[PDB]
């Protein structure tokens, strides 16, 4: 999609890369 | 002070720490714990994954805060 | 060294690196591997894309790490 903003995974918290959809530690989905 | 790591399980842990004690310190706390050696934990507060060699105060890590715990296959 | 890349169809390969390779050697490889263009490649580690220039130190890239292979975002670079 577009660029946007690092994510806060809300399962582990980690910060993640707008280009990934799940969290890089944990798998979980970025949107739910 | 008292910490809390949850698993990705959803439990929560309380751990009684220091600033001053190392990440691994508080591995080897979990282990006591949970029986998970430290080679197959990775800690995560605020967004970092924490680093070994590091104290609880480098991450301003405070009193109450929750880490999560994530698995990890040792690393070989 | 052994390092696993995420390719963009959810297989890993395992690349051999020097332990301080570059970036641009590890688009390098990851080319000759999966066919890429390494002007295509965008790989991240720890939440952040490698930049051209930099070596696998640069981020702490160790032994058996896992970067993430991904496509060009619209406003990224
Ligand atoms: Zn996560």
């Amino acid at each position: 999609g577009h660029m946007g903003a690092q994510w806060n995974c809300t399962a582990c918290t980690f910060l993640n890369h707008p280009a990934l959809i799940r969290c890089e530690q944990c798998e979980m989905p970025r949107h739910f | 002070m008292q910490i809390f790591v949850k698993t990705l399980t959803g439990k929560t842990i309380t751990l009684e720490v220091e600033p001053s004690d190392t990440i691994e310190n508080v591995k080897a706390k979990i282990q006591d714990k949970e029986g998970i050696p430290p080679d197959q934990q990775r800690l995560i507060f605020a967004g970092k994954q924490l680093e070994d060699g590091r104290t609880l105060s480098d991450y301003n890590i405070q009193r109450e805060s929750t880490l999560h715990l994530v698995l990890r296959l040792r690393g070989g």
